[PDB]
RNA sequence: GCUUGACUGCGAGCGUGACGGCGCGAGCAGGUGCGAAAGCAGGUCAUAGUGAUCCGGUGGUUCUGAAUGGAAGGGCCAUC
RNA sequence: UAGCGGCGAGCGAACGGGGAGCAGCCCAGAGCCUGAAUCAGUGUGUGUGUUAGUGGAAGCGUCUGGAAAGGCGCGCGAUACAGGGUGACAGCCCCGUACACAAAAAUGCACAUGCUGUGAGCUCGAUGAGUAGGGCGGGACACGUGGUAUCCUGUCUGAAUAUGGGGGGACCAUCCUCCAAGGCUAAAUACUCCUGACUGACCGAUAGUGAACCAGUACCGUGAGGGAAAGGCGAAAAGAACCCCGGCGAGGGGAGUGAAAAAGAACCUGAAACCGUGUACGUACAAGCAGUGGGAGCACGCUUAGGCGUGUGACUGCGUACCUUUUGUAUAAUGGGUCAGCGACUUAUAUUCUGUAGCAAGGUUAACCGAAUAGGGGAGCCGAAGGGAAACCGAGUCUUAACU
């Protein structure tokens, strides 16, 4: 284990292409542009979404919805995360404690993803069906 | 990191040119036109290991035929007569035979003749 | 797991998995080369067509005379133009994950322990700042190059290692896994073995 | 710096879990009259972006 | 002769298209018409009779509503 | 991201959070108290640094060599092995470096203190009008007049004034929040004509500044302005006394110097095109990309004979350059007189895919702090849940009155 006997991973440095380099290399005279058009051109290249003048997909279909300002300050909470605060109740305030949701967040539900394993109180919360049971199958006490 | 390339052509220059002693002009002090001809006549030397044994089996024949024809047969009835009497012995054999051991090529006609009759 | 120290009947128990562990070499180079990276001053530049001095005229008209096309005296393809892609300065630093470093000196530790040239002691002392008082203890110690990693400070023992380039002293945070692979032994006192046992573990 | 988002297609295309792309259909505008019921009717849930044009959506929507 | 199936929500699965899309469609739910009944009817023997998106308009819908209650505007549905 | 947007191309926030650094004051007036805060200058004292500088360790012998610092050997100093020099590479020859010291005189930034001026503290009053706001036209706010709040105002207008007003993104009400039309204010921030020190996986004379050189010169241009080329003898000039040819030439030959003149100033190294002298071989009955394959003869070496090596190459088979562009080029299509040198897929940030490494249902930190490539910092970002236009529901959801 010397400063000239340290080798990387096998695969781990691929060389890196180098164009127009000449004939042996596979990327000499065009370096893999091909012949005369556009997109040979230095800066050459049509935009995003370019189709050819064809009206493009994103304007060609319409617009649809609008954006809900209430779904950014709302959270999903999974049962994992129950166990995550100080204390066993799990306030909306407790849960920002912990960095499972925003400090920004109002509302937050918790769902019915991973487990809990733990007599928690969910206070000022939402919860699902299935989420509701398996709070209330660990010794669990929700309060609205 | 700045490179000069000074040590590295002259090297690439000075392979071709050595390659090109013997030609004509440029062709043997001008890297330019002395690239075209290092490749060229490895083109034509290529070519020529393909070529040389074409020739070689050409002059071979035309040398069996004139012994054959000199002994009394064609290279054609010649050729047909050793097989037929199973000999193996190939063009650039027979054609030194005819130059060097002419009574042993009279034998080999011979034998021709008679796996003919 | 355990380490004898030279000068005494006595040993330390450290952890396996610091002292103990595989050597990774593809993680200690990418540490390795991070480090060089990180000394790197990439303080330089070029001009490009745009920073060499002159004028934007053209040097002459477009069509006429048998000469090619020209448009600027500081194109990249003329004698005294600009470099067609001009460095400028740039940092060369690589991010290294926390536990990407940690992970390196923990398998370069081990690798010296496995190589022999880790040597600990209960403490390493010169009396006076002097590298002639120095010197004889490493001739003595049977050392010529070698890093020194004391827990504190000593300001005797700084000074007396400066002017000797083969010697480096060292506190226990100012390891860098480079000086550990660089020199040929590492010497660390018995509360230094602690110090890194605690930042590492 | 950051790629611009093409703020149009924001607006016609949204992620879905499978990393495919919903879009609201064309020709539902308006001229209602004279299109057939049942063809209204196929035209009102939102389809899927198609193979050949994921390339285009993706493009255009790198932070979606 | 009687009538409004030129129905509403859906739709197994096919077809045809680079895509946008276009087309065919049993069967299901709801409600209707014709017929004693079996059944037929989601426009016309079929294949042309058309125009994306944007921007707006109209009606419906308390989905949203920038402190809060509303509203504006937006969305969604129908149509221009 | 939210939005703005011929909703095109593109433009692009804030709220809120993490940090750097924080500092608050005065007038619009009176009176009692009175020079009690505060910087401003402007003197002085004591420290601090700048503008010159002082000392500053330790080595000999031998070998090679023109020369030793190199080799070999045996020593010495090191809070000094940073560097630069010296006849080739020096810790110990030199200048220096670490370290320790130093100022007559002037001066900076800090403190203390003194003269002169500015006023706090209390008490009760006072609370910035052609202003806010509006209409018209414009601009600025990410926001293009849009449903458009908010700021500015060219024009026309024009309040309330603490029981009052402004704002909270059309607008109204309620609630909260602040108080415009008068001003001052350090630090964290930006930059480097210039100075000092130090550094560089920066260049090394077609590079690097245009300019390593008497360069913004020569030269061009009425002028604005444009704008070059050009570095290196040697360790030391020891820079060639003297002699000879020559025109008291140029230039050269000797001599001498020097390690070297095969370093002689037209000077280190001294490539290539290009031009010559000499020797070997061929070539004056021979037709073409000039080579290639075969192959005599000649010359020169080898071999102890040996049909092999080198150079040449009569004669002979085959054979219309290269690049580019093209359906296709010997093409009479393009480009190149030749050599040398330079001359083109980069860099930064985002994003995705692959590989590889680390950790792993968790991964990782950014700025910044700094115990400085450490450690700290988890503000944040991604991922572990999606469906729906959305409310909302949630391993389901949407659709529909409800789904086989
Ligand atoms: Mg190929
Ligand atoms: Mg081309
Ligand atoms: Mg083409
Ligand atoms: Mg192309
Ligand atoms: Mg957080
Ligand atoms: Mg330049
Ligand atoms: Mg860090
Ligand atoms: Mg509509
Ligand atoms: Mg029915
Ligand atoms: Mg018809
Ligand atoms: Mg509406
Ligand atoms: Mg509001
Ligand atoms: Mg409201
Ligand atoms: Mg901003
Ligand atoms: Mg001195
Ligand atoms: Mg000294
Ligand atoms: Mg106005
Ligand atoms: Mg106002
Ligand atoms: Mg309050
Ligand atoms: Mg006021
Ligand atoms: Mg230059
Ligand atoms: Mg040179
Ligand atoms: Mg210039
Ligand atoms: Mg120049
Ligand atoms: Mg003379
Ligand atoms: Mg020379
Ligand atoms: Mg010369
Ligand atoms: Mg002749
Ligand atoms: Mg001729
Ligand atoms: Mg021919
Ligand atoms: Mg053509
Ligand atoms: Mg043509
Ligand atoms: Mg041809
Ligand atoms: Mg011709
Ligand atoms: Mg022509
Ligand atoms: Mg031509
Ligand atoms: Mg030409």
């Amino acid at each position: 284990m010397r400063l000239n006997t340290l080798s990387p991973a096998e695969g781990s440095k691929k060389a890196g292409k180098r164009l127009g380099r000449g004939i042996g290399s596979g990327l000499g005279k065009t370096g893999g542009r091909g012949h005369k058009g556009q997109k040979s051109r230095s800066g050459g290249g049509v935009r995003r979404g370019f189709e050819g003048g064809q009206m493009p997909l994103y304007r060609r279909l319409p617009k649809f919805g609008f954006t809900s300002r209430k779904a950014a300050i709302t959270a999903e909470i999974r049962l994992s995360d129950l166990a995550k605060v100080e204390g066993g109740v799990v306030d909306l305030n407790t849960l920002k404690a912990a960095n499972i949701i925003g400090i920004q967040i109002e509302f937050a539900k918790v769902i019915l993803a991973g487990e809990v394993t733990t007599p928690v109180t969910v206070r000022g919360l939402r919860v699902t069906k299935g989420a509701r049971a398996a709070i209330e199958a660990a010794g669990g006490k929700i309060e609205e | 990191a700045r490179v000069k390339r000074g040590v590295i052509a002259r090297a690439r220059h000075k392979k071709i040119l050595k390659q090109a002693k013997g030609y004509y002009g440029a062709r043997s002090r001008v890297y330019r036109v002395a690239f075209q001809a290092v490749i060229k006549a490895g083109q034509y030397a290529y070519r020529d290991r393909r070529q040389r044994k074409r020739q070689f089996r050409q002059l071979w024949i035309a040398r069996i035929n004139a012994a054959a024809r000199q002994n009394g047969i064609s290279y054609s009835k010649f050729i047909n007569g050793l097989k037929k009497a199973s000999v193996e012995i190939d063009r650039k054999i027979l054609a030194d035979i005819a130059v060097f051991d002419k009574v042993a090529f009279t034998a080999l006609v011979e034998k021709a003749k008679a796996a003919l009759a | 797991m355990e380490l004898v120290l030279k000068d005494a009947q006595s040993a330390l128990t450290v952890s396996e998995t610091t002292f103990g562990r595989d050597f990774n070499e593809a993680l200690v180079h990418q540490v390795v080369v991070a480090y060089a990276a990180g000394a790197r001053q990439g303080t330089r530049a070029q001009k490009t067509r745009a920073e060499v001095t002159g004028s934007g005229k053209k040097p002459w008209r477009q069509k006429g005379t048998g000469r090619a096309r020209s448009g600027s005296i500081k194109s990249p393809i003329w004698r005294s133009g600009g470099v067609t892609f001009a460095a400028r300065p740039q940092d060369h630093s690589q991010k290294v994950n926390k536990k990407m470093y940690r992970g390196a000196l923990k398998s370069i530790l081990s690798e010296l322990v496995r190589q022999d040239r880790l040597i600990v002691v209960e403490k390493f002392s010169v009396e006076a700042p002097k590298t002639k008082l120095l010197a004889q203890k490493l001739k003595d110690m049977a050392l010529e190059d070698v890093l020194i990693i004391t827990g504190e400070l000593d300001e005797n023992l700084f000074l007396a290692a400066r002017n000797l380039h083969k010697v480096d002293v060292r506190d226990a945070t100012g390891i860098d896994p480079v000086s550990l692979i660089a020199f040929d032994k590492v010497v660390m006192t018995a509360d230094a073995v602690k110090q890194v046992e605690e930042m590492l573990a | 710096p950051k790629i611009k988002t093409v703020r149009g297609a924001a607006k016609r295309f949204k992620k879905t879990g499978k990393g495919g792309f919903k879009h609201k259909h064309a020709n539902l505008r308006h001229i209602l009259t004279k299109k057939a019921t049942k063809r209204k009717r196929h035209l009102r849930p939102k389809a899927m972006v198609s193979k050949g044009d994921l390339g285009l959506v993706i493009a255009c929507l790198p932070y979606a």
